[PDB]
RNA sequence: UAGAAAGCGACGCGGCUUUUUGAUUCUUCGAUGUCGGCUCUUCCUAGCAUGGCCAUGCAGCCGUGGCGAAGUGUUGGAUUGUUCACCCACUAACAGGGAACGUGAGCUGGGUUUAGACCGUCGUGAGACAGGUUAGUUUUAUCCUACUGUCCAAACAGUUGAAGGGAGUGUGGAUUAGUACGAAAGGAAACCCACACGUGACCUCUGGUGCAGCGGGUGUGCGGAAGUGCAACUGCCAUGCUACGUCUCCUCAAGCAUAGCUGGAAGCCUCUAAGCUAGAAAUGAGUCCUGACUCUGGAAGACGGCCGGGAAGACGACCCGUAGUUAA
RNA sequence: CCUCGUCAUUUAAAUGGUGACGCGCAUGAAUGGAAUGACGAGAUUCCCACUGUCCCUACAUGUAGACUAGCGAACCCAUUU
RNA sequence: GAGCCUCUAGUGGAUGUUUUACACAUGUAAGGGAAUUCGGCAAAAUGGAUGCGUAACUUCGGGAGAAGUAUUGGUUCAAUUG
RNA sequence: CCUUGUUGCUGUGAAGGCUGGCGAAAGCCAGCUGGAGGCGGCAAGCCGUAUUGAUCUGCAAAUCAUUGGCGUAAGCAGGGUA
């Protein structure tokens, strides 16, 4: 639900994966928008237990601070979705994979992407629940 | 059925077993297991290890194409 | 003063105390209500556990209300257990009476003809016995006292239970010359009809094609796996103390206050874990077969036994019928497990779906396996 | 916006609580270890979220005031020794408290409060300062009782069920639907599917581990090679164990608040004075774990040790075998 | 003292650090005042590398410990718990 | 005359059992990398020799091994210390 | 205070000296030789920072492990004397 700054109001579902990326994890991005690395600070949907730190996987939608890029744009918090992950993730059908570096995308808070080109592959996954990414990715796995 | 033929190892892989790996360079790959993937991180040309469907073929222990 | 921050406690109460199972061998204490309405069958059955495997089958289960026009169908992969199941042989029944203080037993009725596996249940020590245990009762069906006993029977009683044992000597892995013994109960009919049932198939065989059939949903009872004397880490999940802690890490620190002055049974202790008693609902069988019949999948046009390369790991192949069902099962191979008819039919959309399998895995077990059959090693190798 | 009372409520008046700080000195000075945090359990209600309802200045959406209810929840961080405070991020929501200001033979030792030393202010001085600063030893259970499991009281085989325990909670998407409702702007209401946290099990797959097994090299020993010690390094990896893996979790009955039916008192009226109907995440049962006293059966021998194993194990105990698909 | 002083910089967020300012409860000149180099097991803040400190724990080794032969104490004690 | 391995010369006992939990000395770990805590306490990482290349400030002596980078085994040869 | 014992391996490279170049002079720049210092890294030793580690009915009425500080010198030590 929309609170506080920075609300979403484009809400999917969760797909069960295992989850690689949490508080503190750095991370490239991937999109031309101007920023170059990302620094984690949230995650969306996450209600939490005590001593557990918050975490997500392909799809999910994180709260960062950009910490490289252009100078209008740094130290900054924006909304990003993740679409690769170093960590191995198994599917329905029984197949696993795993990338060679991780990385998320710049959007809106309507759920729009920011920039209009995205560097190296893309789950295959993601890309059936947020449609506008099939568009501009490099290929599908 | 099987899931595919290994990258380096040329061993066919069972369905349910083995994984993807895929590269920044956009190419997914096929691997038997853990110790062929390591293996190729480490540059060992796969020619010199014996065991392998690749080796024997070079070597002309088993006929090939 | 009230704790600083809220968290959920550490395992369950439902489970406590947890002591150690009595014996290996569960009775089914519950069974389902009868129904006058439907022919006299059996509720129940005793099963071995082999071994695990995994399957893919085909699916079409998507919400009601998704708007997608096309029929999508896709692969799902799936572990399954494998239970051992001969048939089991008739000997006797009981019946029982209602009182103020639940079922009492009225009497016991015996087959003239009783087996050697069975009489070596009522022994201790195998191989040394005069053999002398009912070689008078016999008697009893010359003198007219069955004839007074089923009279007896027939006229007073509420509830009708047969008594039935398996045949150990199918199954020689287990090293066992013993039989299992269980009473089983009878819906349906009238307590006439149930007793006439029962006198039709004393000394005689049922197979388990009697009491299930594949699709169906059935409860599993057995005891688990056993773990020794265990700390309060692994026993109730709690968390390690501080790195740098005198006098250990792996406790519970403060196990009460000053009032009251004793510690409650809700703390948590260390103690034996594993070895309980323990009931699975609602299992569903994926299919039915025999050890030594090949079989084959509309897609996977290969005829094989559910027989592994090499057998499953202590046990070798199985020979006798089985039951393949979905998930995992209590206990280790070899264990006796006592299986029921679900005690009441679920509501659950995943529970009631269809099932159709395209592949079962037959690769080794031990190691990595990757050949299904020997004529593919065979032809993988030269010669 | 009319109007005491939807919501408020001056000036005055009566109570309850012990969670703040005072007031007093009854108990302890041949000693009851003193602040905060960590860990873990239970209780209270003056109800923050989640369920059922009543009023409204209730069109709808969002709210505000009240009633029965304590089953399940109430988080991750930055500065600070802090309890407290104040900001950032998430959330259905981030309510308030008690148990010797819960908890040091459970830990920690940052603060305060022995002996060293610096600064400011006071003192002729030795020295002072709920002013600031830095360094400063955390002992012992083998007794009794509680608590957690284990054996015996209880021959062997099959069972019974007194009593005790108890468990699932919440979020989102799709559809109803751009519909009702509204001048417009906006904008609701089951069933099905995905997920998180909690609970109980399991190794088919994938990570991890390397005791058994196979290989490699460095320094130096056994005349060389082969087989190898010591110092230790290193690549792979059976069985097993494990989670970062896989499977798991609803149905009756009596009825709260309320809203109703029939109906007198009191020819009318009226949910109540008798009687009846619908009714909550709450209560009591069943499915789930433990198993008191019992009940039914076989036979002149039965059972224990000793010997050998494990699917079981601290020791007992449990599951099994002994002239055989027995062991080597 | 008031006090977590005000303004700038460092962080997503600063009872911290550094730079400025000054009617300074109660700074200050051999009761020695001020600005640096080289050298401290001295006190304090930040960045890079690195990691079981942590998320969240799992497996394995040696030595004790349990059970057994030989040997064999003490603290403490109104005691009926 | 470091540590590690050998020659001369010298050396040893509370018994059996594969042995749970909690300890005390140690190893290894997916993805993340100080989120832990008063505080990076403990651990990990760096490490010898040869060459290239080295800042502010300074009492001109130093800083300085600054920082930052590359090379290194066996064999068979040339050339004579490079 | 008197008489004695106890310095092994390595780095850096002051004063003084010899060649070659530049300069009208004064004196500047290279390469080599030389080996100073309460100067650096270590050994034998002397000490006592951290783990607030082990032990606390101890091996011990102050010990043990790893980790540390100095080690060509206002350094350490035996006997005689005050």
């Amino acid at each position: 639900p929309g609170k506080g700054k920075q609300p979403l109001d484009a809400i999917k579902n969760r797909y069960g994966f295992t989850r690689g990326i949490q508080v503190g994890t750095v991370l490239a991005c991937a999109d031309n928008s101007g920023a170059k690395m990302l620094k984690t600070i949230g995650v969306k949907g996450v209600s939490g237990r005590l001593n557990r730190l918050p975490a997500a996987g392909p799809g999910d939608v994180i709260v960062a601070s950009v910490v490289k890029g252009r100078s209008d744009m740094r130290k900054k918090i924006v909304l990003a979705v993740i679409i690769r992950q170093k960590q191995m993730i198994r599917r329905k059908d029984g197949v696993r994979l795993q990338f060679e570096e991780s990385a998320a995308v710049i959007i809106s808070n309507k759920g729009d992407l920011k920039g209009t080109q995205i560097s190296g592959p893309v789950l295959r996954e993601v890309c059936d629940i947020w449609p506008k990414i099939s568009s501009q990715a490099g290929s599908i796995y | 059925f099987y899931e595919g033929t290994c990258v380096y190892s040329g061993y066919p892989v069972p369905r349910g077993k083995g994984t993807y790996f895929v590269s920044l360079d956009d190419k997914s790959s096929l691997f038997f297991s853990s110790k062929y993937k390591n293996f190729s991180d480490k540059k060992i040309k796969a020619k010199r290890v014996k065991q392998t469907l690749m080796s024997k073929q070079f070597c002309g222990k088993v006929e090939s194409v | 003063s009230c704790r600083n921050y809220s968290a959920p406690r550490h395992g369950s109460l439902a489970y406590c105390p947890k002591k150690r199972a009595k014996t290996t061998k569960p009775a089914i204490k519950s069974f389902p209500k009868d129904d006058a309405s439907k022919p006299v069958h059996l509720t129940g059955y005793l099963a071995y556990k082999v071994g695990m495997t995994h399957v893919v089958r085909l699916s079409t289960r998507r919400s009601k209300t998704e708007r997608v026009l096309k029929e999508t169908q896709k692969e799902v992969l799936d572990a399954v257990t494998i239970l051992e199941v001969p048939a089991m042989r008739i000997f006797g029944m009981v019946g029982y009476k209602s009182t103020v203080n639940g079922l009492k037993a009225i009497k016991t009725v015996y087959a003239e003809h009783l087996d050697e596996q069975v009489l070596a249940r009522l022994r201790k020590r195998n191989s040394r016995s005069s053999k002398l245990m009912f070689k008078l009762y016999p008697q009893k069906y010359e003198n007219g006292d069955i004839k007074r006993d089923y009279e007896l029977l027939k006229r007073e009683s509420d509830v009708v239970r047969v008594l039935a044992h398996t045949q150990v000597s199918k199954i020689p892995s287990l090293n066992l010359k013993k039989a299992h013994i269980l009473e089983i109960q009878l819906n349906g009919g009238t307590i006439e009809e149930k007793i006439e049932w029962a006198i039709e198939r004393l000394e005689k065989e049922i197979p388990v094609s009697e009491v299930f059939s594949q699709q169906d949903l059935i409860d599993v009872i057995g005891v688990t796996k056993g773990k020794g004397k265990e700390g309060t880490t692994k026993r109730f999940g709690t968390t390690i103390l501080q790195h740098k802690s005198r006098k250990g890490k792996r406790k519970v620190a403060c196990i009460g206050a000053w009032h009251p002055a004793n510690v409650r049974r809700t703390v948590a202790r260390a103690g034996q874990l594993g070895f309980h008693r323990r009931t699975a609902q609602n299992k569903k069988i994926y299919m039915m077969g025999n050890g030594k019949t090949p079989f084959s999948t509309e897609y996977d046009l290969t005829s094989k036994t559910i027989n592994p390369m090499g057998g499953f790991l202590r046990y070798g192949n199985v020979k006798s019928d089985f039951i393949m069902v979905k998930g995992g099962i209590q206990g280790p191979s070899k264990r006796v497990l006592a299986l029921r008819k679900a005690f009441a039919p679920s509501n659950l959309g995943k529970d009631n779906e269809e099932i159709v399998l395209k592949f079962v895995d037959a690769s080794s077990k031990k190691g990595y396996g990757r050949f299904q059959t020997t004529e593919e090693k065979k032809a993988y190798f030269g010669i």
